[PDB]
């Protein structure tokens, strides 16, 4: 079989720089007898399968803009992304079709690093009325198109900081202005919410001088 | 204009078996070499193996000996994969891929990539979500901008889709990836910035998909008066 | 039909006879050796250096039904001491490279531009589908809808060995339409 790697593992670069993806093949699928390399490069983007750009090596899929490379024959393959856009972020996959198994690399993260950091807006949302026929109270923190990824969110429930009964979820960098977005969940019994007043999320991020909260009271509006 | 579509997700038990279809539209796939491709949660692609629908022939990676099947119709222009005594391992977005025949192969350029089909292997039942507005107000007003979304709550398994005003509504949107919860159920949401200006008169729905349950919701998502 | 890459010697010429001076009336033609949908040439025994040598040792293969594995088996130069030292093959990059007939020559042709659908593989069993592994092999369509006919040559001729000469080897390869 096969063994095929990528270097590096992921990639954070400046728009307008030019990324380098190395793929090296354990034996040469060079066939000496048409003279080409059996190897193919993919782009992955987040829900989406996996769209072909570069096949024998460095023959560009149709459509594919030419700041798309590929280069190399033997065992060592590059796929060079010259003037990196925002809409470049994604997995990026080689792959062996010289002799079956056929098999992958292990894929290389293509991030967008900006120059400046983003402020998250920040929206909290009470529990619907409906959700609270169910015997549940999810309160939702909402950070808004932020950078860098990394954030802070803590729960205040009647100024007491919560612990243990939160999730958060982050999405992917996103393909025009390479923010991220972050939701955060408090969940608690319908009996433990109607407890209490003030339900606060407080967020720290660079982009803030100093920590934000945003707060609502129980049955007010 | 070449299309490959897959059959639904589902969760199957440990130690049965899944087929997975998928329907080649814009003609037959009588001269293409398939492909079937898996991703695992947060792992990089593998190859399952592949079949030429012409040639009846069929490859197999070694970790899949004597589990997997590959199969086509060519009446219905569909191929099958049927992977039997699934381990837990198995949980994967399954992908069939085809490529069109250049240069004595069939796999020179596998293009056409149908759109996954996630296999999830476990006891636990399939659970329909519960559907909850995230209403807009001015404590998620920002400027002129508020923030308005739906609550997807407790299905199992993965995945559910989102859609805002039937797709007429895609600027602003952000759908999160789901989060197990510690009940073993699943959550999202999915949320949009809209100007605040057009909450008393714009109608904001979201359109909540789970196949495995059957479950399709529209949503209309209404201010407060707050 | 051709990619952007895929290139051949367009200068390239031969015949069937080559140097050998033999006339067609005087091949030893033969029969592929044919098992299930294998179609074997064996040219391991049939051109070492002879008495009678050069003669022309013509393989034919004849398909008219789907899916025939042809296989093409030619010793390699040392593969016997002395006896196959200066043994050639045509095209280098069979079997992707084929000869084919135009007006009494032999000239180079694409076999994926004359069959829609065969295979050709890079590897037979872990070794490089060329000549310089000994053998090549190519699996043909379950349709063809063109008539083919394609050569290979595996020549021993200048070979020499105790006053006698290798013999030149010829595949011909009759593909007939199938599968309409
Ligand atoms: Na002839």
């Amino acid at each position: 079989e096969i063994v095929m790697t990528q270097s590096p593992a992921s990639l954070a670069l400046s728009l307008g720089e030019r990324a380098t993806i190395n793929c090296k093949s354990s034996q040469s699928v060079l066939y000496s007898s048409n003279n080409k390399n059996y190897l193919a490069w993919y782009q992955q983007k987040p829900g989406q399968p996996p769209k072909l750009l570069i096949y024998w090596a460095s023959t560009r899929e149709s459509g594919v803009p030419d700041r798309f490379s590929g280069s190399g024959s033997g065992t060592d393959f590059t796929l060079t992304i010259s003037s990196l856009q925002a809409g470049d972020v994604a997995v990026y996959h080689c792959q062996q079709y010289y002799s079956t198994p056929y098999s992958f690399g292990q894929g290389t993260k293509l991030e967008i690093k900006r120059r400046t950091v983003a402020a998250p807006s920040v929206f909290i949302f009470p529990p619907s009325d409906e959700q609270l026929k169910s015997g549940t109270a999810s309160v939702v923190c909402l950070l808004n198109n932020f950078y860098p990824r990394e954030a802070k969110v803590q729960w205040k429930v009647d100024n007491a900081l919560q612990s243990g009964n939160s999730q958060e979820s982050v999405t992917e960098q996103d393909s025009k202005d390479s923010t991220y977005s972050l939701s955060s969940t408090l969940t608690l019994s319908k009996a433990d919410y109607e407890k209490h007043k003030v339900y606060a999320c407080e967020v720290t991020h660079q982009g803030l001088s100093s920590p934000v909260t945003k707060s609502f009271n129980r049955g007010e509006c | 204009q070449v299309q490959l579509v897959q059959s639904g997700a589902e969760v199957k038990k440990p130690g049965s078996s899944v087929k997975v279809s998928c329907k080649a539209s814009g003609g037959t796939f009588n001269s293409y070499g398939i492909s079937w491709v898996r991703q695992a949660p947060g792992q990089g692609l593998e190859w399952v193996g592949g079949i030429i629908p012409s040639f009846g022939t069929a490859d197999y990676a070694q970790k899949f000996q004597g589990r997997v099947t590959f199969t086509t119709d060519t009446s219905t222009s569909t191929a099958y994969m049927e992977v039997s005594s699934l381990r837990s391992e198995d949980t994967a977005v399954y992908y069939c891929a085809g490529s069109s025949w250049s240069s004595g192969t069939y796999y020179g350029r596998s293009a056409y990539w149908g759109q996954g089909t996630l296999v999830t292997v476990s006891s636990a039942s399939t659970k329909g979500p519960s559907v909850f507005p995230l209403a807009p107000s001015s404590k998620s007003t920002s400027g002129g901008t508020a923030a308005l979304g739906c609550l997807v709550k407790d299905y199992f398994p993965e995945p559910v889709t989102v859609s805002w005003n039937s797709g007429a509504l895609t600027s602003g949107v952000h759908t999160f990836p789901a989060v197990l919860q510690s009940s073993g159920l699943y959550s999202l949401s999915s949320v949009v910035t809209v100007p605040s200006s057009s909450l008393g008169t714009q109608t904001y729905i979201c359109n909540v998909n789970h196949k495995p349950s059957n479950t399709k919701v529209d949503k209309k998502v209404e201010p407060k008066s707050c | 039909g051709v990619d952007e890459l895929d290139k051949i010697d367009l200068s390239y010429e031969t015949t069937e006879s080559g140097d050998t001076a033999v006339s067609e009336d005087s091949y030893d033609k033969y029969a592929s050796q044919n098992t299930n949908k294998e179609y074997v040439c064996d040219f391991t025994d049939q051109l070492k250096p002879t008495e009678s040598g050069p003669k022309v040792k013509k393989c034919e293969v004849k398909v008219n039904e789907p899916l025939i594995k042809v296989k093409i088996i030619c010793p390699l130069k040392g593969s016997v001491e002395k006896l196959y030292d200066n043994i050639e093959y045509v095209p280098k990059k069979s079997p992707y490279v084929v000869l084919t007939k135009e007006e009494t020559k032999l000239k180079e042709k694409l076999l994926s531009k004359l069959i829609y659908g065969l295979l050709i593989s890079p590897t037979v069993n872990e070794k490089e589908n060329n000549f310089k592994e000994g053998v090549i092999e190519f699996t043909l369509p379950p349709v063809v809808h063109k008539a083919t006919v394609f050569y290979f040559i595996c020549d021993n001729s200048k070979t020499e060995d105790d006053n006698k000469k290798g013999n030149r080897g010829i595949v011909e390869v009759y593909v007939e339409p199938y599968g309409g």
